[PDB]
């Protein structure tokens, strides 16, 4: 219900600040994982990658894995008179085979002998599945840069950027803050190895195994999808006879091929684009950055504790609290110790304030070891909230 | 059936209903006589099959199942059902 609160209630999550200013900071993203950005006078933020996926990759093969026969034709000729022919034996959508039969007085032949026979029937592919190369380039990550503000929502969405490995340092505009310039390597994803898909769903495997699959095929860069090669795979020819021969395709191979690719990882899949987990190793500056809310006034008023303080994975709490006596302010936040002599602890949170009034603001702080103050506020009723971190 | 050609030779298309008849048709030289023994002959459809019917002058038929005994022809008929 707030923003900033998915990276709070991931386990998985880094704290990176520049040891300088102005300076380059390195961050590593990881899928399910999140990394928080603090600086002096910037605000945090949070960074995720939700997506890695290739986009319009080059198909390699069709292979065709069902089929049907039409207009099957014979033609036959008697011994002594050389191979017969058939003109569509030139039409690259038909299957043909040459072969030998037996011949004679009992069906037109003056010789009896070996004749010449051939057969073609019109092949027509019904499914095909189809492998494709990814190449590690226009591969596109997406990542969500979002402001560590604790703002509510139940309109305050990160910041969403995708970059490819071939583009330019990328310069994001957050709404309030400014621009946060980053730049990122697929620093290690393989890719001599294969995606194969066999409608809507997918599988990584092997080259030169995919290449060996025995089943009509046609070179990626086709759209005819007609003039399949190696038709035979799925069709047979049965023993001819001296003026007719029967020809039969095999069933269906889907079911042969499924039980055939356990084992080997499956990938996930929509919109036709293939996902991976990515890796990323990415460097941001925050020169243009600033904070949102500079010059306001300091809260002068009451807050109440929406409800029970929370302890999140990190070492750190996030307090819920609502105006009172003011303008959208700033808000007085600081956590010392039993005497209210020194600062200890620090705001993950930075500028926290307020947008209205009966608007659970969520802070996230991180108090010091032991006990301390959480003073929340100003004079009628500044809010000495005892806490203990074990 | 329906009379047609191929190549300068007749051919005939053959339905379901004609499976047991002889088939005759007229041609320059006098009538001629197919017999059609096929017992896969069905309705005609997408899958169809084409072959020749040999001319047989008194030499009794082997390994065929189609003949005609004045003028080769060729024949194509469906197997659906
Ligand atoms: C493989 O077999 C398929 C059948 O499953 C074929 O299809 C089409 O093939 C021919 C044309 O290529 C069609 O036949 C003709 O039909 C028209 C109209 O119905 C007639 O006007 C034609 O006429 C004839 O012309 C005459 C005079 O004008 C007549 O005296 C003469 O004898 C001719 O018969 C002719 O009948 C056929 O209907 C259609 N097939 C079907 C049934 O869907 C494929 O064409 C065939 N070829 C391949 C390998 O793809
Ligand atoms: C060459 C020859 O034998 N011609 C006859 C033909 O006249 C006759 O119509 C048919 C059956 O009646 O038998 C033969 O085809
Ligand atoms: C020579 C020729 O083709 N004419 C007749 C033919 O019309 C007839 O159908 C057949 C017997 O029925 O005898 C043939 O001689």
């Amino acid at each position: 219900y707030f923003q900033g609160m998915r990276c709070i209630g991931m386990s998985n999550r880094d704290f990176v600040e520049g040891v300088s200013g102005g300076s380059w900071v390195d961050i590593v993203l990881e899928h399910g994982s999140c990394v928080t950005t603090m600086a002096k006078n910037k605000p945090t933020l949070d960074f995720e990658l939700i997506k890695t996926e290739a986009k319009q990759p080059a198909t390699l093969r069709k292979y065709c894995i069902e089929a049907k026969l039409t207009n099957t034709t014979t033609e036959s000729r008697c011994p002594t008179q050389g191979e017969p022919s058939l003109n569509e034996e030139q039409d690259k959508r038909f299957v043909c085979k040459h072969s030998m039969v037996d011949r004679g007085w009992g069906n037109g032949c003056g010789l009896f002998g070996k004749g010449g026979i051939v057969t073609c029937a019109m092949f027509r592919c019904k499914k095909n599945m189809e492998g494709k190369v990814v190449q590690p380039e226009n591969l596109e990550y997406t990542i969500v840069i979002t402001p560590h503000s604790g703002e509510e929502h139940a309109g305050k969405h990160g910041k969403e950027i995708k970059i490819t490995p071939q583009s330019s340092i990328t310069e994001a505009e957050l709404t309030g803050y400014g621009t946060v310039t980053m730049e990122c390597s697929p620093r290690t994803l393989d890719f001599e190895m294969v995606l194969l898909q066999m409608e809507n769903k997918a599988w990584l495997v092997h080259r030169q195994w995919f290449l060996d699959l025995p089943l009509p095929w046609l070179p990626g860069a086709d759209t005819q999808g007609s003039n399949w090669i190696q038709k035979e795979t799925l069709v047979t020819f049965k023993n001819p006879h001296a003026k007719k021969q029967d020809v039969v395709v095999l069933g269906s191979q889907e079911g042969a091929m499924h039980t055939a690719l356990t084992g080997a990882t499956e990938i996930q899949m929509s919109s036709g684009n293939l996902l991976f987990t990515g890796h990323l190793k990415c460097r941001l500056r925050m020169d243009k950055l600033q904070l949102k809310g500079m010059s306001y006034s300091m809260c002068t008023g009451k807050f109440k504790v929406v409800k029970e303080i929370a302890e999140t994975q990190h070492g750190t709490i996030v307090i819920r609290v609502q105006y009172g006596d003011g303008s959208p302010c700033k808000i007085p936040f600081e956590i010392m110790d039993l005497e209210k002599r020194h600062v200890l602890g620090r705001l993950i949170t930075v500028n926290p304030i307020v947008t209205e009034k009966d608007s659970p603001v969520n802070i996230e702080a991180e108090p010091p070891f032991g006990d301390s103050y959480i003073i929340i506020g100003v004079e009628p009723g500044q809010l000495k909230l005892n806490w203990f971190k074990k | 059936f329906h009379l047609t050609t191929r190549n300068g030779e007749p051919h005939m298309i053959v339905s379901r209903q004609e499976k047991g008849k002889s088939l005759l048709f007229k041609t320059e030289d006098g009538v001629n006589m197919c017999t059609l023994m096929a017992m896969d002959l069905g309705e005609l459809c997408e899958d169809t099959i084409t072959y020749k019917c040999p001319l047989l002058r008194q030499n009794e038929p082997e390994d065929i199942d189609c003949w005609c005994n004045s003028t080769s022809t060729w024949v194509t008929y469906g197997t659906c059902t």
